RNA sequence: AGUCUCCCACCAAUUCGUAUGCGGAAAACGUAAUGAGAUUUAAAAAAAUUGUUUAAAUCAACUCAUUAAGGAGGAUGCCCUUGGGUAUUCUGCUUCUUGACCUGGUACCUCUAUUGCAGGGUACUGGUGUUUUCUUCGGUACUGGAUUCCGUUUGUAUGGAAUCU
RNA sequence: AAACACAAA
């Protein structure tokens, strides 16, 4: 497991349980701030967008502009086969048995 | 419109270098047929993208593209000396890339 | 604070009381023989005192007394007949009872008054006021044919 | 200032709707002011 | 002198600061409109809620004891 | 010729440089404050070379006239109409307008000193190695 | 054989798109009459003259329908167009036991007949 | 509701580079442990707010003065008496961006197209040096929409400019 | 009316 990283030794001593995105201060000083899940993300900005939301990102056709999300939270793993530099015999079933078989088939991997 | 496979990564430049967004060019916006589209599907640079993928899963290119990652006083310093350039007949508010003293970076989208 | 306004349009519409004479039936023509025209002894100042007694006749004392607080005439002219009454929210009631009751001017016989919006703004009247004139012009272009 | 006082007017009708509002409510200070605070 | 010292510091007055720099106003607003600076009319719309400010204090600023 | 332009432009600038050291904290997070920023630059930028015409004392230039060349087509037609659309919105809101009727008669008698430079310096850009 | 239909390419630019109403199968008429008559309020604003009323397939006969409206109700002219539209479709080919939708996409084309039906102020 | 404060561009830094009881982006912001205080006081009596507008036997309330984050060892108190858990106190390590500002001297490199000299940068040493403007004074950034012209595998795969609202 | 100000009171 990866620790925190080496920012600011302030800003870095706040924290101490919930981990910053790279825009927390912004975010911050943008939008209102929560901590649930080892992590601080946004929850919604000052200004009330619930119609704003509808005409831009929904599925409407009168959309003219473009809504920017930090999802910088949702944390990734990146698996390689070191038993071979070859075809992945091993994560092919590391991912059936992960997930549905769904995810191991043809399309996804092609 | 766009088919569910669409997947395009490649090196860009760092956002601080340009000035203003400048948009792209929009001349033929109207010879938009679903030619291009039914085109898209099979033309696509496979290599380009498994080079730029590993290169942001590697750890040390990923660690290389923080070479020399310039400063705001060092683009304003370059922004400003731009202004003495050799063609004095065309104002240009940005600043050129260099192969050698710049940082690739590695986007996926 | 607010002072709570209550704005009331109405419009003198003239009856073609002329047994004599047959008429045609239509939408248009009924239209342009009930708005013809307001006779040139028209002012803001007649309509509000003949309002003013006929509020004192029907109501009474106290019931003018209470209502002639806010009744003001705003805005007027004789060309189109059309008004705006200010009053208070609790009096609007009284106000359009009256010009519901109103006989008669005292020279000029033979109208009626028909109230036809109320508002607490006079933005939304102006702006119902040019929707009504919009309206007015369609069946009139389509008659004209 | 009177033949001032037209220009400003004549400027203020076109970004403001009322020309009279501020000369009338008196929003339009004839001195400014420029001193660090203390 | 469109600015004079005065008591507490430099005062600046609109009224001769415009009155001098009038033809050039006039020139600026013959460059902007062409055949909208004979009309009057309004031209500038008031200023979006969404862009629209609040304006802060004058002092510098208050440290912690 | 040179000189009364320079003076009415440090003359401007002073006046510029004095109302901003009191505007900085009344008016912080303003958009129209983004503009009256941006104009001191190229104001100071544009009096810091011509008062370099008496650091010297020689014939004119020979190289800055190219930076006067590139530094003037940035603001005569390329921030100049949302510079007056800014100052005219600051004054359109009706709470500050004392201060805008100012800044709009500020940008008007900067503007004009500059395209006086433009006309003058017109022969001599021709003449040396441009336009 | 499962076949899945997209919408077709749309690109306007800024304002092709305010005073364009698309109208479905599904969309009602008062709410068609509306939003004609708000878009024409905001075209003059807008600063173009006229507004487009594009649809195709089924819902064709009510937009003439709108068009026959206007036509004659307010007395504003009107300009009827015949375009096509070609829209791709995501087919499955054969060539175990996988889902519905993962599975092999080929993309063909398919030629429509539209109306579309400018209206003056 | 209120003549209170603050966010609503950024800046490996003349830009409050502030690891300072805790939380917090900031706040004339919330709260926690101890000691003291009453025009005889650090300050309330003869910036905002509030009809009365903290206290002055004890309690309760206001104000000010100290307590930097995490890991390890010993002692004491409780359930428990292999052992383990919690609270307090003393020694003491880890937490490391060659930075108050400014003046003078020396050493090296570049431009102004030979040099002494004129300006900038970096490395080092010495000093309170009239930093008495004890309240804002640094750098960069065209953020509405439409269309047209020109150059391009010789170089950059995109750049230059124009008209109207 | 509301809302604004190193105003004014
Ligand atoms: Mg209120
Ligand atoms: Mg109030
Ligand atoms: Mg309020």
């Amino acid at each position: 497991l990866a620790p925190i990283p080496k920012g600011r030794v302030k800003y870095t001593k706040r924290q101490k349980h919930f981990a910053w995105l790279p825009t927390h201060i912004w975010n911050a000083k943008r939008s209102h701030m929560m901590k649930r899940w080892g992590y601080q993300m946004v929850w919604a900005p000052t200004q009330k967008c619930f119609k704003l939301t509808h005409r831009l990102g929904g599925d409407t056709c009168s959309s003219d502009g473009a809504l920017c999300m930090d999802s910088s939270y949702i944390g990734t793993i990146i698996v390689k086969d070191k038993s071979n530099d070859s075809e992945g015999d091993f994560l092919k079933s590391i991912i059936g048995k992960l997930t549905a078989e769904r995810a191991n088939l043809r399309k996804y991997r092609e | 419109a766009l088919p569910q496979r669409c997947t395009f990564a490649f090196e860009a430049i760092d956002p601080r270098h340009l000035a203003a967004p400048k948009k792209l060019n929009d001349s033929q916006r109207k010879t938009v047929n679903s030619d291009d589209i039914l085109s898209l599907h099979e033309n696509y640079p496979q290599d380009e993208i498994n080079a730029v993928f590993n290169e942001l899963c590697d750890p040390e290119s990923r660690t290389q593209s923080y070479n020399n990652q310039n400063t705001l006083k060092e683009i304003s310093a370059r922004r400003y000396k731009l202004l003495t350039a050799t063609p004095n007949s065309i104002n240009k508010t940005t600043v050129p890339f260099k192969e050698s003293d710049d940082p690739s970076i590695p986007l996926v989208i | 604070v607010r002072l709570k306004s209550r704005y009331i349009l109405f419009e003198i519409i003239f009856p073609p009381t002329d047994t004599n004479v047959e008429e045609s039936v239509s939408k248009a023509d009924i239209l342009l023989s009930h708005h013809r025209a307001s006779p040139a002894d028209v002012s803001i100042k007649s309509i509000l005192q003949e309002i003013r007694r006929s509020l004192s006749l029907n109501l009474g004392d106290y019931g003018s007394a209470k209502c002639n607080s806010l009744l003001q005439l705003k805005y007027f002219s004789n060309k189109t007949s059309t008004g705006i009454i200010r009053c208070h929210r609790e009096d609007c009631d009284l106000v359009i009872m009256a010009l519901m009751l109103m006989s008669k001017i005292g020279d000029v016989d033979g109208l009626i008054v028909n109230p036809v919006k109320v508002s607490g703004t006079i933005k939304k009247i102006e702006q119902f006021a040019m929707r009504r004139n919009s309206k007015i012009l369609n069946i009139i272009k389509c008659s004209q044919s | 200032d009177r033949t001032q006082t037209f220009i400003k007017d004549c400027l203020f009708t076109k970004c403001l709707e009322d020309p009279e509002k501020p000369f009338n409510e008196n929003r339009f200070q004839d001195t400014l002011l420029l001193l660090p605070t203390d | 002198t469109p600015s004079d010292l005065s008591e507490s510091g430099s005062k600046l007055n609109v009224d001769q600061f415009i009155s001098s720099r009038q033809f050039e106003v006039k020139q600026l607003q013959l460059a902007m409109h062409n055949s909208k600076a004979a009309s009057s009319t309004r031209i500038f719309q008031a200023l979006p809620r969404k862009l629209r400010r609040r304006t802060a204090s004058h002092n510098v600023r208050r440290i912690p004891k | 010729e040179m000189d009364n332009v320079i003076r009415s432009l440090e003359q401007e600038y002073r006046l510029i440089l004095l109302l901003n050291h009191r505007n900085k904290n009344q008016h912080r997070a303003a958009s129209w404050y983004g503009s009256f920023n941006e104009m001191k630059r190229n104001c100071g930028q544009i009096i810091t070379l011509f008062s370099s015409r008496r650091l010297q004392a020689k014939r004119l230039k020979d190289v800055e006239w190219v930076k006067l060349h590139r530094l003037l087509q940035r603001a005569l037609f390329r921030q100049l109409k949302r510079w007056y659309w800014q100052f005219n919105g600051v004054i359109a809101l009706g709470q500050f307008v004392t201060l805008g009727c100012t800044l709009v008669t500020l940008l008007a008698n900067v503007r004009a000193l500059y395209m006086r430079l433009w006309e003058i310096n017109e022969t001599e850009f021709i003449r040396c190695g441009c336009l | 054989k499962r076949v899945t239909k997209h919408p077709s390419l749309k690109t306007l630019t800024h304002k092709q798109i305010h005073t364009t109403i698309f109208v479905k199968s599904t969309t009602p008429y008062v709410s068609a009459l509306k939003r004609i008559n708000k878009f024409l309020d905001s075209v003059h604003k807008q600063g173009s003259s006229y507004v487009a009323v594009l649809g195709m397939g089924k819902a064709v006969e009510k937009t003439l329908a709108l068009g026959c409206h206007f036509q004659d109700q307010k007395n504003k002219k009107i300009e009827v167009y015949t375009k096509t539209i070609e829209v791709l479709d995501e087919v499955i080919t054969e060539g175990s036991d996988v889902e519905d939708d993962d599975k092999e996409t080929q993309l063909k084309k398919r030629a429509v007949s539209g109306v579309e039906l400018r209206i003056y102020v």
